[PDB]
């Protein structure tokens, strides 16, 4: 096979010059790095000549930016059976998003320096309609997994970050006028959709890999397709830990809002939402301990699916615990009658027996931590 | 006959119900278990009951006599009923809430459970979401039911929604009566019909369905958009439409004022132009908007067209087969040249009104799709000619 | 009367404005036949009059310039604008001499930008086509949906576009007066229609170099000039008129993202002619080297035998210049990559005065500027400006996107790629419009011409960037989706819709994935094409799941969840359409269900050996829904399979059973084939899922549990008595005429192959005694009957045919490997 | 079929023969008086060869007896002209048709 492999030099020009195409877009376009999210935010804010006119103060005409969230508002609010992509729309997204965080011993004053220019940065949104907006497209999306409701919740995290009061505020009071269902059905289906473990997807992953046949075009060995367990981490993640920004600070008010919507026709309880993926997810990993439980030593692949749940499963347990902190004693009831205790069993029992196994081999010593810090 | 089902009939009116305390004083207190209760479907009218002959049934309120028709909630199926509650005044304790409590209904007087029947041979080769409900003596686990709020706008819907059907259907009934028969140099002799109750009815509804201002504000407008769609198609799927077609036929069957005076009278005659008219604008206004019930007219496209020529109401029925045709591709697809020569010959018959163009143009394309026979046909039917 | 009495006579416009919106309805999305109808009633005469005529009401002028649009520009704007998205660039010297920047003595990093909208184009794009309109000419004979398609009426270009520029530029002059008396009544009817005109014009590509130019000084001379009047943009102007500029801003930046794309793909072809040569004498120098250092020599060599793309990834990386030395690349052509980065850069603007001096800054800042003067009521419009916006800022992002859709063709495959995109071109606008047996014919023809040509079969990542195969698909699930439930359209179109797709899946892999992807969504559709013969979106999909492990492993469980459900359907009711024929009423489809299990079987059963992933879940999923076994294998109250098929070849023998015995195609089905068939298969199926032998020896207990319950559902003897079952054998009789069996009509010999294929795989061999009863029984009888056939009249019959087939595909291995 | 009358005359002596591109101007008119083509308003003279059926009959054979410079009127019955499909739009079936042709050249 390598000596038909030609010399490149023997190759025809113009399938020469796409493989210099893509080549040179991986490593050169790719790898550049510019930043125009700042600049372009302060541009949009910036408003011209208001004060010139001076009637203008009066009138609070909306700025460009303003206009904008505006745009995207009435698109999430007009109605239809189904939100379309808009490339647009996910794109200024990740732009403001970008610009709100903007991101060995760091003094109280520059820690409080950072704090504030980050309010700042997150004002420049919330001060424009971004929370509503936000509330909006997740209404929208009505459950269904998507780029669009990705860089939603990219956007909230990044403006409540460092548990914006004021974010979270405006959040409520727009969703306790409003009175709409919609959000937190949509914030149910998703939890319902992702994903955990799954022990087939990764018996077919490492039969493909093992088989690694080449490829008809070119030579593509032990050729690698998209990661099949798990692939939603990073949206799982996103979701909850936006659960949890909504209630960092011990804002009971959210908190109880979250346990149960009183002016809404019906209830949907995020806690106990949260409880059952929790659940779903333990029994996942138990599952997969017993998989790799007479195997002397996890394989590479093993360990990665591991650290995703455990990853998952951190963050599940800090969006809890920031539900009950502060403290709120509807939610704590409400978790103590609940299946969490069960989860705990579980999670203990994977997290001695897996314990063991790792001690005794040392390359595991990172799982080891990881499972560890996840206690 | 009652049913547990599930898909959009818990969005749709059928599924509601009122609950009914026996006594008249404190009805809205707080429901309590075991309080001897009523169980009403708001737009039937009839009322939960248990008849020897066919079990658990809906019955007629004259029917109704609080012994079929008495039911309870219970925590728990466990029964002792050792001793009943004494009457309370005022609102009284929160015994049972929305969407948490688990609650059974029981038949007092028999003492029996509501639970589902059972799958009968060749039902479960079906697959149908249908289970007959029964009232048992053991019954099962599952019989416990959550009790769901609905909303301020839906229940009021429903309740017009009974009211509206009731009394067209009096008023078919009534035109049915004298259809055949001339009441020649004398009365017709039947019940007087409720020409002024089916006016302000029509009128009502009219406003009821109107659509949103356009300067509205957008969120606003697109909240009673949603309501709007969510009511008309509730009203269709308790077959509203399908009464005021028939209304529309029964009327339309004479030909003008006269030819009806010679069945109904006089008193009546002035009315029909009117009635025809408003009948038009309601089901324009059902329709507007709403896809599902504009594409209905798929099946009878023809009982829009037939009708063009008549004076009467011509604009009327113009503005519902202009609804129809923006809404519906499937009516695109099933257009004929003999509905385009028919629109032409309006135009012919009726003059120079650019609600006629735009018909056609609509019957060009519609969301980003065109109809070559269509655009064929209208050019080869009306330009040609050039008059 | 004259029509400017429509100005007072209002009635009268409103009528002649909708009779107008109805002509535009009538020649709309690509019915050339109405339009050159229509060019009768209004002649390019009145058009241009129109157009120039001031006095008219504003509804009309733009509606006169609206229909002359619809007549003559818009087929020809849209398919130009459709194929605008792609870059195709052959390899030519006009290629080569593209730049980003034009020759000055700036340097190219800082040296400023050239015009857009001139200079060379060398993206291939089909020309137009036009024909006159003539009302005498002689009507074809042919009858209609078999004519060629009907080209755009002609209109005279040249004068078409001298005239809209100075029409524009007239326009431009009198608002800077700021009369009272404006054309059309307002400043929005006055421009609109121009701005509409020019921009469909610049979309098709009329304009030349200087009118670019003219038209760009029309919107801003300062920053346009190159080396008093009020540009358009200083104006001041309503929402709709800085709508069409917006659109010509778009235009303007998309010839920018062009030019770029085609300078890359020219230095593309010259540093790979530069890297080609020095490869070439790197490797004669190894060649002659290969005496001094035997182990460093080898290492080079490695770079050699590396695939051909990763020998241009190690050569192209030295970016960071931790990789400079591993690269084995000279510092001059090093230098002349790094230098075209730079100049790229600078051309998106990366590298970092108030006059802008470009057109990034131009529109930026009058975006910005428009935003803070007003507040805009027009979301289309603040959608346009914002994601115009967006491009200025990151032009960069913008090529990345572009760059999939950009490829390299030679030149001599220039005139079959441009015969390919005119087909495209042709299918691409069979999407809007509702099929039509004309629309099929085209569509039809279309794919045939792509099958042709040379270029899909060379090409076929240009085709998948093209997305040529999802716009197939977009047309034949609209025919599917059109008249569904009560009987399929088209189904000449949609065996064509496979043909073409599943030939491209066989073509190559990615396309083979590619398709795969959207297998759901063909199954979704596939419920149908049980009734359908011929090719359907199932034979898609199998062509899709074909002899790849990759993909079959990669196959969702709830795709086979609804094939599954979809053949208990066929396993529980009968077909409407044979019923409708007249056939006998039975209780299930034995067709679909064998379409079914023929998918899963490829699902399953991939290059000779099981896939156990898939095989156990079908199992376990057949196990929960048994109708899928069939009326026969029900358990209680249920027949055998060997009755099963002794009551179908009874049947077959019995008309009013077979069929309603009261047919051109001669494919009527025949309900004791279809029955056998079915079982045959659903037996293939089985022993497919059946475990391997290493399996079952390393005693995977779910291999065993597998082949347990596959030996519980069909029993050897009956298996042993389908294969001993007799076959109708050719004779010859009264004066030797043939008496010859009907294949679709009887029991065949494939059926008897599948039963020995589940034999071996579950059931085996092993014993002298049963091999002794199989081969006299029925193995040696149908080798007597062959033998007995070779002859000259029987040897090429059909049976004789399907004898040798089923005995040396089944029969003869299995003897060959029992033989010890 | 063709009822040719001359409004202005040619030289009357070179005829059209088979082979030979017609180049004409014409206005074409229904019998009620309606016009429906006229090469004028295009400002583009049609050119058509004789014999290969290119236009119909009526132009055909009325051309044939038409000379360089000459005007005519050319009444075309529907059996000659597109008849009873007629052309969709256009033209109504069984539809006489009336041209105004003046034939410039021959080439």
């Amino acid at each position: 096979a390598c000596f038909r492999m030609t010399p490149l030099y023997n190759l025809p020009t113009h399938r020469a010059c796409n493989m210099f195409l893509e080549s040179y877009k991986a490593a050169w376009i790719l790898t550049e790095d510019h930043s125009f999210e700042d600049r372009m935010i302060d541009d949009l804010s910036k408003a011209g000549e208001q004060e010139e006119e001076e009637e203008e103060v009066e009138e609070k005409k909306p700025d460009p930016l303003h206009q904008l969230v505006l745009h995207f508002s009435r698109t999430a609010l007009t109605e239809k059976s189904k939100l379309d992509e808009d490339y647009l729309y996910m794109a200024y997204a990740d732009i403001m998003a970008k610009s709100c965080h903007l991101e060995v011993e760091v003094s109280f004053e520059e820690k409080e320096m950072e704090k504030q220019r980050l309010l700042y940065q997150q004002s420049r949104l919330h001060t424009r309609g971004a929370a509503e907006m936000v509330l909006q497209m997740i209404s929208a999306c009505k459950g269904e997994t998507g780029a669009m409701v990705s860089s939603t919740l990219k956007l909230g995290i990044s403006i409540l970050n460092g548990g914006n009061a004021e974010v979270q505020q405006k959040m409520l009071d727009y969703l306790k006028d409003k009175k709409e269902v919609g959000f937190f059905q949509s914030i149910q289906a998703l939890m319902q959709t992702c994903s955990v473990l799954d022990l087939n997807a990764f018996e077919r992953q490492n039969k493909a890999e093992g088989l690694g046949m080449v490829n008809e075009d070119g030579t593509v060995i032990n050729r690698q397709n998209g990661e099949k367990v798990m692939a939603d981490d990073e949206f799982t993640q996103d979701l909850f830990r936006f659960l949890q920004l909504l209630c960092e600070g011990h804002n009971n008010d959210f908190q109880n809002y979250l346990r149960t919507q009183t002016g809404n026709t019906t209830t949907i309880n995020i806690i106990i939402c949260t409880v059952d993926y929790l659940l779903r997810l333990q029994e996942s990993i138990s599952d997969f301990y017993w998989y790799y439980s007479g195997k002397d030593v996890i394989e590479e692949q093993g360990k990665r699916n591991f650290s995703k749940a455990m990853s998952v499963a951190k963050q599940v347990f800090n969006s809890l615990t920031e539900y009950i902190q502060g403290p709120c004693t509807g939610n704590q009831q409400s978790l103590a009658h609940s299946r969490l205790w069960d989860a705990v069993v579980g999670f203990l029992h994977v997290f001695a027996h897996m314990m063991m196994k790792l001690a005794q081999d040392s390359s595991q010593i990172e799982l080891l931590k990881e499972l560890l810090d996840l206690q | 006959l009652v049913y547990y089902e599930g898909g959009a009939v818990c969005t749709h009116a059928r599924s509601l119900w009122r609950l009914e305390p026996l006594r008249i004083s404190w009805s809205g207190s707080h429901l309590r278990w075991g309080q001897p209760l009523r169980i009403r479907h708001v737009t039937t009218g009839r009322y939960l009951a248990l008849t020897e002959d066919q079990g658990l049934v809906v019955v007629d309120a004259c029917k109704a006599h609080t012994k079929a028709t008495s039911f309870c909630f219970r925590v728990s199926k466990e029964k002792l009923d050792t001793a009943p509650k004494r009457d309370v005044e005022g609102m009284g304790p929160p015994e049972i809430k929305y969407g948490e409590s688990l609650c059974f209904v029981q038949h007092v007087a028999s003492g029996l459970w509501l639970t589902y029947a059972a799958p009968d041979p060749k039902a479960l080769r079906l697959g149908v979401l249908k289970k007959k409900a029964i009232l048992h003596q053991e019954g099962h686990m599952d019989d416990a039911l959550f009790l769901t709020r609905c909303q301020q706008e839906e229940s009021q819907a429903a309740r017009m929604i009974h009211s509206t059907a009731g009394l067209y259907n009096q008023f078919i009934k009534g035109l049915d009566s004298f259809s055949g028969k001339p009441r020649g140099s004398g009365p017709p002799a039947g019940p007087a019909l409720p020409i002024e109750a089916v006016i302000l009815s029509l009128q009502d509804l009219i406003g009821y369905f109107e659509p949103p201002s356009e300067e509205l504000q957008h969120e606003e407008k697109q909240s009673k958009l949603r309501s709007l769609r969510n009511r008309q198609s509730l009203f269709q799927e308790e077959g509203m439409l399908s009464l005021v077609l028939n209304c529309i036929d029964r009327l339309n069957v004479y030909t003008t004022a006269a030819h009806f005076a010679e069945y109904a009278g006089e008193e009546a005659a002035e009315s029909w132009k009117e009635i025809v008219n408003l009948l038009y604008e309601l089901l324009a206004s059902l329709i507007r908007g709403n896809r599902a019930n504009c594409a209905l007219f798929s099946t009878n496209l023809d009982w829009v067209v037939s009708k063009l020529d008549r004076l009467e109401a011509s604009s009327g029925i113009l503005e519902v087969l202009y609804c129809v045709l923006i809404e519906s591709p499937e009516v695109l697809n099933i257009i004929q040249e003999n509905h385009i020569k028919s629109i032409i010959s309006l135009l012919d018959k009726h003059g120079r009104n650019h609600k006629v163009l735009d018909v056609l143009c609509s019957l060009c394309v519609c969301n980003g799709v065109a109809v070559r026979s269509n655009q064929d046909l209208i050019t080869e039917n009306l330009l040609p000619g050039r008059e | 009367m004259d029509i400017l009495e429509l100005s007072e006579r209002l009635d009268l416009q409103r009528f002649h404005s909708h009779t107008l919106r109805l002509y535009r309805a009538v020649c709309a999305l690509g019915n050339n036949r109405v339009a050159h109808a229509l060019c009768s009633h209004v002649d390019q005469a009145q058009l241009l009059h129109a157009l120039e005529d001031a006095h008219l009401p504003g509804p009309l002028r733009a509606g006169y310039y609206d229909l002359l649009i619809s007549i003559h520009l818009e087929s020809a704007c849209r398919s130009r604008r459709s194929m605008l998205s792609e870059y195709i660039v052959p390899l030519t010297p006009e290629t080569r001499a593209i730049t980003l920047f034009p020759p000055g003595r700036k340097g190219g990093n800082a040296r400023r930008h050239g015009l857009p909208g001139v200079g060379v184009t060398t993206s291939l794009r089909p020309p137009h086509h036009f024909s006159p309109p003539c009302f005498v000419a002689a009507l074809p004979a042919a009858g209609v949906a078999e004519a060629p398609a009907r080209l755009s009426p002609a209109i005279p270009l040249e004068a078409l576009r001298d005239k809209a520029l100075r029409m524009l530029g007239e326009a431009v002059r009198d608002g800077g007066q700021h009369a009272r008396d404006p054309v059309g009544g307002s400043v929005e009817f006055q421009f609109v229609p121009v701005l509409k005109l020019v921009s469909t014009l610049l979309v098709m590509g009329i304009f030349g170099d200087e009118d670019v130019k003219q038209i760009l000084k029309m919107i801003e001379p300062e920053v346009f000039t190159e080396e008093l009047e009020e540009g358009l943009l200083q104006m001041k102007l309503p929402e709709s008129v800085k709508l069409q500029m917006c659109n010509l801003l778009e235009y303007f930046c998309d010839q920018e993202l062009q030019h770029r794309v085609e300078s890359l793909a020219a230095f593309a072809e010259r540093y790979v002619d530069k890297l080609q040569a020095n490869q070439r004498s790197r490797y004669a120098l190894l060649m002659r080297a290969f005496t001094m250092s035997a182990a460093e020599t080898a290492r080079r060599t490695r770079e050699f035998r590396s695939p051909p793309q990763e020998q241009i990834n190690m050569l192209l990386h030295f970016k960071d210049e931790a990789d400079e030395e591993d690269c084995p690349l000279p510092e001059d052509i090093r230098q002349d990559l790094q230098d075209f980065h730079q100049d790229l850069l600078a051309h998106c603007g990366i590298q970092l005065e108030k006059k802008p001096q470009s057109l990034q800054e131009l529109v930026s800042h009058m975006v910005v500027r428009w935003a803070q003067e007003d507040y805009v009521q027009s979301p289309e419009l603040v959608r346009a400006m914002f994601s115009l916006l967006h491009r200025q800022y990151d032009g960069l992002g913008e090529l990345l996107r572009a760059l999939p859709r950009a490829y390299t063709i030679s030149p001599s495959s220039v005139e079959d790629t441009m015969s390919l995109l005119e087909c495209l071109g042709q299918i691409r606008s069979l999407l809007i419009v509702q099929m039509g047996p004309q629309e099929e014919n085209l569509m039809i023809q279309s794919i045939g011409n792509i099958m042709n040509n040379k270029v899909f079969y060379q090409h076929p990542n240009l085709m998948r960037a093209l997305g040529m195969h999802e716009t197939v698909m977009e047309v034949m699930v609209n025919v599917l989706g059109g008249g569904e439930t009560k009987e399929i359209r088209f189904p000449k179109m949609v065996t064509s819709c496979c043909r073409f797709l599943c030939y491209f899946c066989r073509i190559s892999r990615q396309n083979q994935r590619s398709m795969f992807d959207h297998l759901s969504y063909l199954l979704e559709n596939s419920g149908i094409g049980l009734g359908m013969q011929g090719s359907t979106p199932l034979d898609v999909a199998a062509a899709s799941v074909i002899d790849n492990n990759e993909l079959a492993l990669a196959l969702q469980e709830q795709d086979l969840e609804k094939v599954v459900s979809y053949l208990a359907g066929c396993g529980l009711q009968s077909c409407p359409m044979l019923l409708a024929k007249g056939y006998p009423d039975i209780g299930w489809n034995p067709c679909g269900g064998e379409r079914y299990l023929d998918f899963l079987r490829f699902a399953v059963f991939v290059n000779g050996e099981s896939v156990e992933e898939n095989a156990n879940v079908v199992v376990r999923l057949l196990i929960r829904k048994p109708e899928c076994f069939g009326p026969a294998l029900r358990g209680e109250g249920g027949s055998g399979l060997l009755a099963a098929i002794e009551e179908a070849i009874r049947i077959s023998e019995d008309p009013a059973r077979d069929g309603p015995g009261v047919p051109p195609e001669e494919n009527r089905v025949h309900l004791g084939h279809a029955i056998m068939s079915f079982y045959a298969a659903l037996i293939d199926l089985l022993g497919r899922c059946a475990p391997e032998m290493h399996l079952i020896q390393a005693g995977k207990g779910e291999a065993l549990r597998i082949r347990a319950i596959l030996r519980s559902l069909v029993p050897l003897d009956d298996l042993v008595g389908i294969i001993s079952l007799p076959l109708q054998i050719p004779t010859l009789g009264k004066d030797g005429a043939l008496v010859q069996p009907k294949m679709s009509a009887s029991f065949v010999p494939d059926h008897k192959a599948s039963m020995v294929l589940f034999l071996d795989r579950v059931y085996g061999i092993e014993n002298q005694d049963f091999l002794l009863h199989v081969l006299d029984v029925g193995f040696l009888p149908d080798m007597r009957a062959a033998a007995s056939l070779d002859t000259a009249t029987f040897s090429t019959t059909e049976m004789a045919l399907a004898l040798n087939r089923y005995l040396c595909l089944a029969v003869l291995p299995l003897i060959t490997k029992c033989a010890p | 079929g063709v009822q040719v009358e001359t409004i202005s005359p040619g030289d009357g002596r070179t005829f059209p023969k088979r082979g030979q591109t017609c180049v004409v101007h014409y206005t074409g008119m229904l019998e009620d008086g309606k016009k429906f083509d006229s090469s004028r308003d295009r400002n583009k003279p049609f050119k058509f060869m004789l014999g290969k059926q290119e236009v119909i009959r009526g132009w055909e054979e009325g051309v044939a007896q038409m000379s360089v410079g000459q005007r005519a009127k050319l009444t075309i019955s529907p059996d000659y002209a597109y008849g009873a499909t007629g052309h969709p739009g256009i033209i109504p079936p069984h539809a006489t048709l009336v041209f105004d042709v003046e034939l410039l050249k021959l080439e």
